[PDB]
């Protein structure tokens, strides 16, 4: 039961990035994940949310128009396209696992990826 | 189904990162592929179900999403890339459609 | 306390809702699901097919 | 684009009787077709269903057993076989088309046929 | 899911605006369709999906609504359309039911 | 963002109209949306609520039974059926987003339609 | 319409053994399955689900990884696998049929088999 | 989501009163089920959704309540209703549990 | 608009019994009811309290554990099972519903239904 | 594996045209093939489709009745049979290959013909 | 689609329970077969469709499964039946392909 | 929703007892999680609900709290549980926001 | 009912090879043939596939180009004609025959050769 | 109706301890609690109160800033997180449930708990 990203790298202000995130010894098709960052000197920060099916995102207030996130479950593989890039964005990129839930309220994330590191700079 | 690509014309240099991105009026899920096309020839595949590369392209092209947002990725323009690309969606009860097609012009 | 509806509230998405695979789901067969021909199959050769007479 | 139905007459309770709809100007093996009663003083009432191959088929629960749908996608007709007729059943039959539909939802019914009055008495 | 119509009878001269009522015992999302029996003949169909407009229907017929309440609003009556008027309903999981109908008459 | 409705125009006291309201540039699944009227010489007046699924809904104390809200998520519009109109009904009518809020109490609304022009007369 | 299992039998732990269970006088290929057992001293217990189709599959957290069920549409069969069978799991298998549900949230278990006892020991 | 039943024992003789509670540990909604195993034979359902009864299932049976609280009330036992009656909840997101079962014995 | 109970009759001292209360002609998924006894020769006297929800119940001190008041929302019923009778309970039984009020303090009680004899008697 | 076209040139409107599409170096009996029009100005536009054997073909909403879809396996040559044509029926006609895919849901168009001119004016 | 058998390797003994699974790489739905190839000999069909038995074969051995998990159980060893066996799968439009094999030895 | 941690940095030898407290800038009623990352690896769930304990966690680890206030306890500290330790809140109608983490050193 | 091939040996690489495989007590004339390859260390492996006529062939994507494969429904033979061998065509060459199925979705192989071994080596 | 505590023991001075609080038996959810002391030598004194919802909490003026009382109705607990221990500090602790009252005063502690020993010492 492994959850593992990839397409980081270094690109310049202003390009484009797209990230995935393979999924493997689980069922994919049946959670919703989400993406995370983790900036040194800072602590994680929520980025997107994908809804199980792609029906449904929601992103953070400060990647909204930037950042696509969706999910392909033919492949149990997710997708973070990454849009203008600012130097802001340089972190580490985690998948995340919602856990299952007797309920209608979520829960947290059980499954972490290894985090991808994606810097942006000239 | 109307499929629209963005932006229409994208100059660039030898060596630069062109992304061309495709969007589907609706939910097309992952069938969809990508085209080249050089002025006076026939277009030939590069990308098919949205993910895969057709055998023989080079693996500079890659190609990434699903719905309703696609985009191409071009990691290391080439002298021979400067073409007209097409977005084309095959939906399970919808029938084939092309996009306008951006061209990939020398900056 | 007021037992009632409360009419003024929160309508709207409410994103921290449980985003899985819902297991109670209708496991049936759906019968009003598309009855019509799929024009967009595989219209290849199916290489796998009888090769007898 | 037509769709013409046939096999009426009047049949004692109990008896046999057998419809058919010949389609006509369309391909027929394109579409999934139903059968549909009206009984004079209510309105139209559903009775089978026909999935484009014969594969899946649907009934309403008051002929279950008695009524078999079966389809000829190489003389372009539908069939509609009564078994075990009873006085309620008289009405008139019609054919319907299901609307081509870019989803997985169906849709209405398009194309209806003349129909034919089958009558039920002793 | 039993489907009912109001009013059961309609009168309604050449020129006015006609509005009929179909009301769902159950949620019906906006899968909904409006049938014309003219006397004799086979009902043709005139909306489906509840907004949409077949094919050839003259852009008179309009309708609206999702859930249980459903309207088929006539801007213009012609001589034309003095018939009976059906409401069916696929929903998902259910399968067709079909209204009581409402005719619609000379003044 | 954008939202624009349509469908005003001239009808007689006892007939219906029926409005719309086509949502554009964000997700309008999401939001629970309003009719707000503005009669001339008086002040804005709220009409009914859309409870962002159409499972609840709620009228003014004088359009009960007479305006009907509902909602197509699936091609982003409103619909405020309107029976049995009266000389009062002579107003302008507004769509009205409700605006994201942390808690459970609702919030006001953000973003205002330009209206379209109901006249009830004889 | 009647279903029945087989397959019955005793084995020692550690063993593998195969459920099959034909279902006949309905539309098998329409409806989602499941396997109970009924643990002498105990109630019925939960133990797979079938989605109609074998596009999805649940199975009780304490037979996860050990269990396998697939059903065989064009035989109207099913088919649990018992891998690594245990003491605990001797106990009276039926096959359960999901009810019809004009929504989707699914059913209850009408028709069930007669069962077929599992053996454990040594 | 644990399901207990109340009594697990209930005598009782032909033609009168019987009264058997189910409890869920956690709100079930309307999500219930009631079935009755005759020893040797495999359960057959009596009631759906904790108010509906199963077609061909006698009027004498009924059932009750919602939340938390369950009740199967049977207007007047006949000689072959002595068997175990059991209990199920099938609620949103969570996975189907059965009760004990109650026995119920000749008097 | 209307509110109507069944259930009632004469059982013997120990036995249960369990009411209905079906409302219709408004949406009973916004109330919360009451149930309210009549026992001749004495006023009228309180007996539970549902809260909209089934999330809050509230019982007269001669009743607790002895009665339990649930709804359902879907079908517009309510149920207040009574265990345990006494010779007591002979009362008439009638169904309340709590006035909207724009306050926190809820309001008096309204709509009454015609009311079921319960007696209990040897 | 090559695919060229002819039967192209300049006709007047209302006339009727032959376009021809001769495959060689591979099994031209084991694909289904499809038509593709690029007007200048406009992108890609399909056509219609063969389902290798002449079971099946569709068209477009535009050209359904004028343009006749054929193939003959035993020469590896497509017929496009072009009827009443009209000034918007100008652009450049390509034949397409449908790619070899291991499922049921079709895949891309791989071998592409050179193009041949279809010009219509008076 | 690509074919793998577990365990590589089993070892049993006469009138032992043998079981040897083969898991698919994609779905396959029912079309697949089981073969058996003793040393310096052509292996020999047992099971097709994956369910039914060919004529002539003994009924110890039986298989079950769709999907992409399918096993083989023979109920009773012989001494006869210790040869090498392979999982074949012919799907709709895959070719054939076949896995690894599996060998059996007297333990 | 503003979350943050203190002490920022807690010395502690093994075997010691350790208590970490989360203080959130509204009420979170009680959903609140615990994580722990080592350097390098990704954070791992420890306590979700802010009471109960993942899968797989050690007993030591416990939290408790409601409203505003949660603190997370390590009975005995083992050499394996250095590592930096993450509060996340997922409220009704908020988004998930973490802390800034706190660190647990040896002494 | 048996089948012997022939026609193996050892070929220096570069050199052409050609097998013959006959057919005796069954009609050759109706059946399918295929030839699987068996390398040491590694499974089996499908290699070619004949029609019952010769009119459709399918082969490897490791071997087209250089097998050719064809069959004489006079004499009951198979010639598989390798051409352009290379040290990895080292193998046992098997002849199959499809069994007979009641549908269009093809057999197991039924009937199995008994193996040539050509090795290419220098 | 049962109420029970844990989380006692032995702890050096300086260092942090979490209390709890089991309860069972009656609708927790209803009722605001509290936590008394009762140091040998010395009477009761009352240690921290809550409100019923988390919304209110009192404290003894000499354990202010220390001492955090917080419950989850969800799970029926209530806990005494102390932080910062003196000497001073042993004694046992209650918890106490306040009666239901008739007035907008309260009443007096109905139920107490067992009582679990918290000691500090070096």
């Amino acid at each position: 039961v492994q959850l593992v990203e990839s397409g980081g790298g270094v690109v310049q202000p202003g390009r484009s990035l797209t990230l995935s995130c393979a999924a493997s010894g689980f069922t994919f098709s049946n959670y919703g994940m989400h993406w995370v960052r983790q900036t040194p000197g800072k602590g994680l920060a929520w980025v997107a949310i994908i809804w199980y099916d792609g029906s449904k995102t929601y992103y953070e207030d400060s990647v909204k128009g930037r950042f696509t996130i969706s999910r392909d479950n033919s492949k149990n593989t997710l997708y973070l396209q990454m849009n203008s890039l600012r130097v802001d964005d340089t972190a580490v990129y985690y998948c995340a696992r919602v856990r299952h839930s007797s309920s209608r309220h979520g829960s947290a994330f059980d499954l972490w990826g290894q985090g991808t590191l994606v810097t942006v700079s000239s | 189904i109307q499929m629209t690509q963005s932006p229409s014309t994208l100059s660039a240099s030898v060596g630069d990162r062109v992304t061309i991105t495709c969007r589907a009026s609706q939910s097309v899920s992952t069938w969809l592929a990508w085209y080249q096309q050089k002025p006076g020839q026939g277009p030939k595949l590069l990308i098919y179900e949205a993910s895969s590369l057709e055998s023989g392209v080079p693996s500079r092209f890659s190609g990434s999403g699903s719905g309703t947002e696609f985009t191409l990725t071009i990691s290391s323009l080439q002298p021979d890339d400067f073409a007209t690309y097409y977005c084309q969606q095959y939906n399970s009860y919808s029938f084939w459609t092309f996009g306008q097609g951006t061209k990939v012009e020398i900056k | 306390a007021n037992p009632n509806a409360n009419p003024n509230a929160n309508p709207n998405a409410n994103p921290n809702a449980n985003p899985n695979a819902n297991p109670n789901a209708n496991p049936n067969a759906n019968p009003n699901a598309n009855p019509n021909a799929n024009p967009n199959a595989n219209p290849n050769a199916n290489p796998n097919a009888n090769p007898n007479a």
